[PDB]
């Protein structure tokens, strides 16, 4: 409490150099912190994400002025096609004249950054046009920050600070951000797009001064109220339409045509107004069934223990949850993080696919870096969700009040759940690596007609059942005399169809023994990940080697060597092993769709279709063939623009190799080094003058841990972004 | 048992060494170790090193409570020499340590009471969900 | 670039005079004992 | 350290026995010359504050960097001096 | 046929591939004597090849667009031989050696002392329960259906 | 500060110019800076001003 | 064709010099 | 300043108090056991946590347990 | 408690042993013995023993 730890009397006791560190590393840590009450704890919590919402808009207002301030977003909207988006201007002292040349690109009067976060297309899309634009929502962001952090401070005070059962209205919680935060918020953004951005696609300019009077549509609200909606949806755009001009623009704003614009290469625009319509509408519809203060609505509690099989097959049910999840803030956290990583993951798929902005899919390496960069966050947010839940059957479970509930029935079968996912991954192990051996002996000895090639023919019977009639198996919608063809042959169909039966596109590319082999590895790394995980936290509470570790907390270094040695024995510990398994398989993830393609970009697709069945094969063809460019940004000869890649390409690597270092080798040896070091500065002349007020020792067995995987992780993303930019800016194709 | 004082006895024949006392001992606690010899004879150092120990009472200065015990440990295990130490404080404070009531702690002596002793078995404690928002460890109880 | 000099006073600012208040502030905060 | 005999314990003097000595301190007064010292007592005298010092370094730290940053010539530094070069093409011919 | 994939004799690519190999040995083969060892080599590796490939295109298996054989492992009765026929024969092997594995552990886990058998193998009672491993599924019904095949008293940690 | 002069001036990014003396005086200069900064927030960290000395 | 004013630039850093001293004041009721 | 507890299934075989390096234990006249004697931690402020006790305790499980804690420049064993 | 030479299976939960059958070596009578049943195994735990004294309540008949 005296000393810098506040909320710690043990670490602030401590006379070394550990109190600096556990005080950073337990600081948001509130449950842990001395003489902390749950009220507190709710208000702090409250206090500290109206802190982080207020951080998130000044980062987007920052990135709109530093747009408008110093890009090229009106050069390049004038020709989307042939201008490279500039993201920030660059001023290092350090800097040479050659390094200044190099990077003066696009339009620019200076060294500039070229912008790979596809921010153009985005704010272009939505009907964002100028300058202006951008300053005046860089200004409303500002705003916008400040008043969150202004609630913040109000909502700490002690009139209108919030009590801890209205943090515990479950009911009224949902109910009111399910309907507002997510319906009504939609119902927003289709009153933008039909009022505002699909004027603009069509050469028109609307904004707050003549709002009130640009008819959205000839006869507004008239067949809306008359029942006659099918009168918004009569003159679509045409195909020849050009995207920001009137030749060939229609009048329609909420269609269903389906598909692509054909010279964006993206959905359409009332497409996406009548989705958000339709998702607004049922959310609103949905936020209206939970009880509240009105005596209608369903009760959470009640579903919950109505919820139970006869026979008792589950036990006892659902009973008891209700106060599980409400009492305990990790179990709500874990589920919230799951959910988040789902739908991470499925943004990432369905983005790259499915472009929903005009002019993406055509910059290659905004693709590429959207499509990793969301993936790794889904890849971190799933192994959070699995810790934090660790946390709770750790912190906050009570075995008396689950008894025989689902969730106690779950750590009773832990051993037999534990060995079948053992079982998973050594099958998918062992004969997934036996193939790719099997396959690189038979190309080694000159003989590529003897290797074990398996076509994947459940994916392709399911890409048929969507209408793509390449295989031939003339499925549902592959099929004229399928009921469901029929059914949608006037609807969504056309224009579905003649997108999926275009090979240009990303649009459920095509796929052979290699896309078969590489699903099987991304399988075997799922299935291990969730191994590591799960054994993490069925085990958290005890195990046989260890049968009281819940005296112990979610995070200890060891119980010493007795007992043939504890190392890693903890639940962190678990964390800390499968963040490894996670990087390898988000690496294998995005390995296999940049190569993929890299091969379409470049029309050579029988490249990967022959070279991705061996292991050799993708050491040579991907790796060491696109590393040139990158490790020719600066030679003896001079320097390129990918010199900077090239830089935090090695410099990834070293990071990287650094981690190793803490991984390895652990306390006692640099304990002991730090010994000597002070015996010999107690003993210097002229040193002796200047004494340390922290007596200096080796870092903590858990934070060596902690700080090898930091520099590890952080290798990792440095290096797989080097690479996978300059490899794919280095020919645009 | 009456705790023994300190007085000035003379101190091992040892050559020195950088494994001796620093500023800690200047500015906090050092450990002093006394023993009888009946003759002279060479040891090693817990420091580093090996000694000659003089005949009769000796007296050697240690950094920690560890080196103590371990030198002690050394001599009752293969000289047969009983041993006793003591804490020094800066300001002159002597605080009596080792035998603390002149019976060694793996011999159990009458006058001893319990400390940290639970009345139960491992298995029965409780859990950290039951003690939450309380001070208590479960351990404690 | 509107200013086009605001740069050459703003990054050595944060570059180097922010890092050593902040850091100067935040070691005499923590070699305390209050 | 009583030093009498091999006796290094003295509870008297507990500042021989934790070895606390002063190896190379000397205790000569006379250094310096009178008006040496009152020159120096006179005009490095102002810097003795430690508050005043702090303020006066940063605010002095500040304004220096910001002034040589912002004025310094472009034949010394190369990012004021600019590109002097035309740019160079996109591989796609995107500028 | 099946996913557009075209028969290995009808394919070109198949033939392709089968010519460049041969070209490749004779190629290779120019610069021996005709009768010395090194060309009877290279001529037998040649004739296993034309072998092999033969063997390949009569099979019935089908060829990819690169010109090698793909296999089907839906459970086409056209295909089986790819797939579920060596799958079948696997399961009996390795259900034998497990079977086998299993049966030698529970009769020595009755014995004065079971470890010294666990590392030291008694040949005769091995050999004696290898061989009556002919017949391992009946024998793993049966015990299945008897239940002597599970346990229900198994040791567990605190859940 | 006298011999903090010369590496700064025979070693830098203005050496081979006409204004190398300059450029590394003033570097020297600012060296000398942050080493005082350095010590005063040692000194302040170190020290109260009741303590005798130690 | 718009290039942003400097008395637009000196607005946005008035903003934003309001906007920190908002979240010194929110940050100091945090840690206390 | 780590915590040692005793459980009641001790059995006075005295391991721990020979095998602990900064004499944190020591063992104390009960009733409950063939030895009637129990293990005793009143020193603990000298513990530092290297478990050694835990190491030496014959029971299926442990008897004395050592709860790591707070550190000081006691339990950091630091000679400087 | 159980006689010498019983066949038992241990119930507490925290046992090496637990749901497994051991063999009584010796019964204590003294009246305050807390665990006075000493029962072998036949495999060693990970500290390497094989014996553990245990209360009558912790014992099936089994
Ligand atoms: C209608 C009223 C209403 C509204 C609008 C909100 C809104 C909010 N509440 Mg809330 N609340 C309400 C009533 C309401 N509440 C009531 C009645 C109670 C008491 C019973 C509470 C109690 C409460 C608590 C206790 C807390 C909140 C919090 C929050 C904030 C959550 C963080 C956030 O911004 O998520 C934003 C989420 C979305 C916008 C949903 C988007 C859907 C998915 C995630 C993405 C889909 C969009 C699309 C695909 C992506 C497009 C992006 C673009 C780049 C293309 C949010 C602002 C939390 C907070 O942060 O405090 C400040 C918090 O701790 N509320
Ligand atoms: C929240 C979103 C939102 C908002 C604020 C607006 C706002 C506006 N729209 Mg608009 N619009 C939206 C969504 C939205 N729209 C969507 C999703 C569509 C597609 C169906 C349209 C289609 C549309 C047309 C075709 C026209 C407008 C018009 C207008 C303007 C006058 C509204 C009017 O006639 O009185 C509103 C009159 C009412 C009777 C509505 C009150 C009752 C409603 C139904 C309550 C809604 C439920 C509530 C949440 C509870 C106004 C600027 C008109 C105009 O003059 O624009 C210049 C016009 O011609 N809009
Ligand atoms: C919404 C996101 C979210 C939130 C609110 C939290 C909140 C929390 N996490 Mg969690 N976590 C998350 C995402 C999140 N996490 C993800 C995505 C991961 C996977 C990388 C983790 C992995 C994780 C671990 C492994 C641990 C926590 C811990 C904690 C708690 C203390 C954090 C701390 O000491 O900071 C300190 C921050 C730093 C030192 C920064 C280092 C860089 C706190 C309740 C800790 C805890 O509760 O201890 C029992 C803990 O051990 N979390
Ligand atoms: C590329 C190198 C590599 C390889 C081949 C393996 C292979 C394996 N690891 Mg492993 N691991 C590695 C690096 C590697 N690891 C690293 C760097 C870490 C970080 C410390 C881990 C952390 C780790 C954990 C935490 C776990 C594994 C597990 C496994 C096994 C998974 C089952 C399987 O696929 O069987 C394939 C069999 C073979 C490849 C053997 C070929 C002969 C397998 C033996 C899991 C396991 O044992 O599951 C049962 C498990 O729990 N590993
Ligand atoms: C390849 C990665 C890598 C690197 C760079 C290091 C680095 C180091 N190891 Mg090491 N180590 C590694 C992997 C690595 N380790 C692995 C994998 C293991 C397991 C076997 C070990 C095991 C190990 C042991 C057992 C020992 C070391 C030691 C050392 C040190 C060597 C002496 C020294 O000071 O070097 C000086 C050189 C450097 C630190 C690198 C050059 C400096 C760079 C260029 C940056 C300096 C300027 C920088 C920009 C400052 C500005 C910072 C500011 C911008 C914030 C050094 C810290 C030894 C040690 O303690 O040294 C006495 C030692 O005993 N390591
Ligand atoms: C997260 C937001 C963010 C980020 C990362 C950046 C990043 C950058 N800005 Mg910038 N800027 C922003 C918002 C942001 N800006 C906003 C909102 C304004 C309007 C006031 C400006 C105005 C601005 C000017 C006028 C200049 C820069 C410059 C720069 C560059 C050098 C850094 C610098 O001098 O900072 C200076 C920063 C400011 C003057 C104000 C920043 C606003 C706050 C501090 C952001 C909050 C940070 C974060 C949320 C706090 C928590 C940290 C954890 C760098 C690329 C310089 C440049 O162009 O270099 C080439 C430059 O001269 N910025
Ligand atoms: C991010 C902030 C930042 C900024 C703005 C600079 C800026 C500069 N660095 Mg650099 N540097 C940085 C971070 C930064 N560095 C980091 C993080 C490292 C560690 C890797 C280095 C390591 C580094 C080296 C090794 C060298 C530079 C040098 C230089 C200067 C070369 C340009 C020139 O013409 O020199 C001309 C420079 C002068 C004529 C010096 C006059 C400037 C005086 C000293 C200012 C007064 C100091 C002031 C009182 C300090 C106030 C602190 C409060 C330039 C001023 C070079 C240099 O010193 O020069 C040089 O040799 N830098
Ligand atoms: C879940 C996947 C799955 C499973 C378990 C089976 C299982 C089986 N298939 Mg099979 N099959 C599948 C997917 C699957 N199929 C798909 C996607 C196709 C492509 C349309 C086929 C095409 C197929 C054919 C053509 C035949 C089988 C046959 C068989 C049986 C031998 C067996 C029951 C055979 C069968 O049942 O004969 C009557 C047979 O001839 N399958
Ligand atoms: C790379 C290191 C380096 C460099 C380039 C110089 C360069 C120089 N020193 Mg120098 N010097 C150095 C290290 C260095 N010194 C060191 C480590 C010391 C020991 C403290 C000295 C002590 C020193 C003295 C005492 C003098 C120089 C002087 C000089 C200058 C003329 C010779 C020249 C500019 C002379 C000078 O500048 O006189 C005008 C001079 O009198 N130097
Ligand atoms: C440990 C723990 C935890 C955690 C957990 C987790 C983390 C989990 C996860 C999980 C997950 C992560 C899951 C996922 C899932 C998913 C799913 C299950 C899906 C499904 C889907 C479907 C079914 C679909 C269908 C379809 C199709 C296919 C097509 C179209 C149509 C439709 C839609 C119908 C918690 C916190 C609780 C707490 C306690 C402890
Ligand atoms: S952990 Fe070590 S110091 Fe502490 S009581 Fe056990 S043996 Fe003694």
């Amino acid at each position: 409490a005296s000393r810098f730890p506040k909320f710690s009397r043990g670490l602030s006791q401590d006379p070394t150099t550990r109190r600096i560190w556990f005080g950073i590393a337990t600081a948001h840590d509130f449950e842990s912190h001395d003489d902390m009450t749950e009220e507190r704890l709710y208000q702090k919590i409250f206090a500290s994400h109206f802190g982080q919402l207020a951080i998130i808009f000044l980062w987007t207002s920052g990135n709109l002025f530093h747009v408008a301030w110093q890009g090229n977003f009106e050069a390049w909207g004038q020709d989307p096609l042939h201008v490279r988006p500039i993201a920030h201007a660059i001023w290092d002292p350090h800097f040479g004249q050659p390094a200044v040349e190099a990077f003066t690109r696009g339009g620019a009067s200076g060294p500039v950054n070229i912008a790979y976060s596809g921010v153009y297309q985005w704010w272009y899309t939505i009907g964002l046009r100028t300058n202006q634009d951008l300053y005046g929502g860089s200004i409303f962001l500002l705003f916008v920050s400040a008043l969150f952090l202004i609630a913040g401070w109000l909502h700490l005070q002690p009139k209108w600070k919030p009590s801890v059962s209205w943090f515990k209205n479950a009911e009224s919680r949902l109910n009111h951000h399910l309907s507002g935060l997510f319906g009504v918020s939609s119902l927003a953004w289709t009153g933008h797009l039909v009022h505002v951005a699909i004027p603009e696609s069509r050469g028109e300019h609307v904004r707050w001064n003549n709002l009130l009077t640009a008819l959205p549509h000839p006869q507004g609200l008239g067949p809306f109220f008359a029942g006659q909606w099918n009168v918004y949806a009569q003159n679509p755009d045409s195909n020849s339409h050009l995207f920001g001009t009137s030749e060939g623009a229609g009048t329609a704003i909420l269609t269903f045509l389906g598909g692509f614009h054909p010279q964006t290469q993206s959905l359409w625009l009332t497409d996406m107004a009548h989705h958000h319509l339709a998702i607004a509408v049922i959310f609103i519809i949905a936020g209206h069934m939970y009880r509240t203060n009105f005596g209608i609505g369903h009760s959470m509690k009640e579903i919950l223990e109505a919820h139970t099989p006869p026979g008792g097959r589950l036990g006892r049910g659902h009973k008891g949850l209700y106060d599980t999840i409400n009492n305990s803030l990790h179990f709500q956290l874990g589920l919230a993080l799951a959910s988040l990583g789902v739908i991470t993951s499925l943004v990432a798929q369905h983005m790259y696919s499915l472009p929903p902005y005009a002019f993406l899919a055509q910059d290659f390496t905004t693709q590429a870096a959207l499509y990793t960069h969301h993936q790794y966050i889904a890849g971190f947010i799933m192994t959070g969700a699995f810790a934090h839940g660790a946390i709770f059957f750790i912190r906050d479970y009570n075995p008396e009040q689950n008894k025989d509930n689902v969730l106690a029935r779950m750590l009773e079968h832990k051993e037999a759940i534990i060995s079948h996912l053992s079982w998973a991954s050594l099958f998918l192990g062992f004969h997934t690596l036996g193939l790719y051996v099997h396959n690189d002996v038979m190309l080694a000895f000159g003989t590529p007609e003897k290797q074990i090639l398996i076509e994947p023919v459940f994916a392709q019977w399911i890409q048929s059942a969507h209408g793509k009639a390449l295989y031939g198996f003339d499925v549902l919608l592959s099929s004229a005399d399928s009921p469901a063809f029929n059914a949608g042959q006037t609807l969504w169909l056309p224009g579905w169809l003649d997108a999926i039966n275009n090979n240009s596109n990303s649009l459920f590319l095509t796929i052979g023994p290699g896309d078969f082999l590489v699903h099987h590895a991304i399988a075997l790394g799922l299935h291990t990940t969730t191994l590591i995980l799960v054994k993490g936290a069925l085990d958290a509470r005890g195990s046989k080697l260890m049968p009281d570790k819940k005296e112990f907390g979610y995070s200890f270094p060891c119980d010493g060597p007795g007992r043939g040695g504890t190392c890693d024995i903890s639940a962190w510990d678990a964390f800390y092993l499968a963040v490894f398994w996670m990087l390898n398989t988000i690496g294998w993830v995005t390995f296999y769709w940049h190569w993929k393609h890299i091969t379409l970009w470049q029309g050579n697709v029988a490249q990967f279709n022959e070279s991705s069945t061996y292991l050799m094969g993708w050491l040579r063809d991907y790796l060491w063939l696109n590393s040139s460019q990158l490790i020719n940004g600066y030679n003896p000869f001079g320097m390129n623009s990918l010199s900077v890649w090239a830089w935090m390409f090695l410099f990834g690597h070293l990071v990287w190799a650094t981690g190793f270092m803490f991984l390895i080798s652990w306390r006692g040896y640099w304990q002991e080094l730090i010994e000597t070091l002070a015996w010999a500065h107690e003993r210097t002349p002229l040193a002796n003058l200047v004494r340390w007020k922290d007596k200096p020792v080796a870092l903590s067995i858990v934070q060596a841990r902690l700080v090898g995987l930091a520099h590890f992780s952080v290798g990792y993303i440095f290096t797989y972004a080097a690479f996978l930019i300059a490899s794919t800016s280095g020919k645009f194709g | 048992t009456p705790p023994t004082l300190n007085a000035d006895t003379p101190a091992p024949i040892f050559g020195g060494s950088t494994g001796g006392l620093l500023r800690k001992a200047q500015v906090e606690e050092f450990y002093v170790i006394t023993w009888e010899s009946p003759k002279e004879q060479i040891f090693e150092m817990p420091t580093g090193g090996a000694a000659i120990m003089r005949s009769g009472p000796n007296l050697l200065k240690l950094a920690r409570k560890e080196q103590c015990l371990a030198l002690g440990a050394r001599l009752r295990t293969k000289f047969k020499i009983q041993y006793q130490f003591y804490r020094v404080f800066p300001n002159g404070e002597v605080q009596y340590l080792h035998p603390k009531d002149g019976v060694y702690p793996e011999k159990v002596n009458a006058g001893r009471s319990p400390v940290g002793v639970n009345n139960r078995s491992i298995g029965k404690n409780a859990n950290p969900a039951e003690l939450k928002f309380a001070h208590k460890q479960a351990y404690d109880l | 670039m509107t200013a086009s000099y605001l740069p050459s006073i703003f990054v050595p600012l944060i570059g180097l005079v922010f890092p050593a208040i902040t850091m100067a502030s935040l070691f005499i905060y923590i070699e305390q004992d209050e | 350290k009583y030093g009498e005999k091999s006796v290094y314990f003295d509870l008297g003097e507990i500042d021989n026995t934790t070895g606390n000595w002063d190896l190379y301190g000397n205790d000569d007064p006379n250094r310096y010359n009178g008006f040496q010292n009152k020159f120096f007592e006179t005009f490095a005298g102002a810097f003795t504050k430690r508050g005043l010092l702090l303020k006066f370094l940063v605010l002095g730290g500040a304004t220096t960097i910001g002034y040589l940053g912002s004025t310094s010539s472009p034949d010394l530094l190369a990012i004021k001096n600019g590109p002097k070069q035309v740019p160079v093409m996109g591989p796609r011919g995107r500028k | 046929d099946v996913a557009g994939l075209t028969p290995c004799k009808e394919s070109k690519g198949f033939a392709k591939r089968e010519k460049q190999e041969i070209k490749k040995l004779e190629s290779r083969l120019k610069l021996y004597a005709p009768d010395s060892a090194p060309a009877l080599a290279l001529n037998a590796t040649i004739e296993k090849t034309k072998r092999r490939f033969a063997f390949y295109g009569n099979e019935g298996l089908l060829c990819g667009t690169d010109g090698l054989p793909h296999l089907i492992v839906d459970g086409d009765q056209a295909h089986l031989g790819e797939f579920v026929y060596p799958g079948l024969v696997f399961l009996y092997i390795a259900g034998w050696i497990g079977w086998v594995g299993r049966a030698y552990l529970i009769d020595v886990r009755t014995s004065k002392k079971p470890t010294e058998k666990e590392i030291i193998i008694d040949v005769p009672l091995a050999l004696r329960i290898m061989s009556k491993g002919l017949t391992w599924p009946v024998a793993a019904i049966g015990e299945l259906r008897s239940g002597k095949l599970v346990e229900k008293s198994a040791n567990i940690t605190v859940s | 500060g006298y011999l903090l002069v010369g590496p700064f001036v025979l070693t830098g990014p203005l050496r081979n110019s006409a204004v190398r003396g300059e450029a590394g005086s003033l570097a020297a200069a600012g060296l000398v800076t942050i080493l005082t900064m350095c010590l005063t927030i040692y000194g302040i960290a170190s020290f109260k001003e009741g303590e005798p000395s130690k | 064709m718009t290039s942003i004013s400097d008395s637009q630039i000196i607005v946005a850093l008035v903003s934003a010099f309001i906007t920190g001293i908002l979240a010194l004041r929110l940050g100091k009721s945090l840690y206390q | 300043a780590h915590s040692v507890k005793i459980y009641d299934t001790c059995i006075g075989c005295t391991q721990c108090v020979r095998a602990c390096p900064t004499d944190v234990l020591e063992m104390v006249p009960w009733d409950g056991c063939k030895a009637s004697q129990i293990a005793s931690a009143p020193r603990t402020e000298d513990c530092v946590g290297c478990k050694r006790c835990e190491s030496a305790c014959p029971t299926d499980f442990l008897s004395v347990r050592v709860y790591l804690g707070a550190e000081t420049t006691r339990s950091m064993g630091l000679a400087y | 408690g159980p006689k010498r030479g019983s066949i038992v299976k241990v119930l507490r939960r925290e046992s090496y042993w637990f749901n497994d059958t051991g063999k009584v070596v010796a019964v204590d009578q003294a009246p305050g013995v807390r665990y006075p049943v000493v029962v072998r195994f036949d495999k060693v735990n990970y500290a390497g023993v094989s014996t553990n004294n245990y209360s009558p309540d912790e014992l099936e008949a089994a």
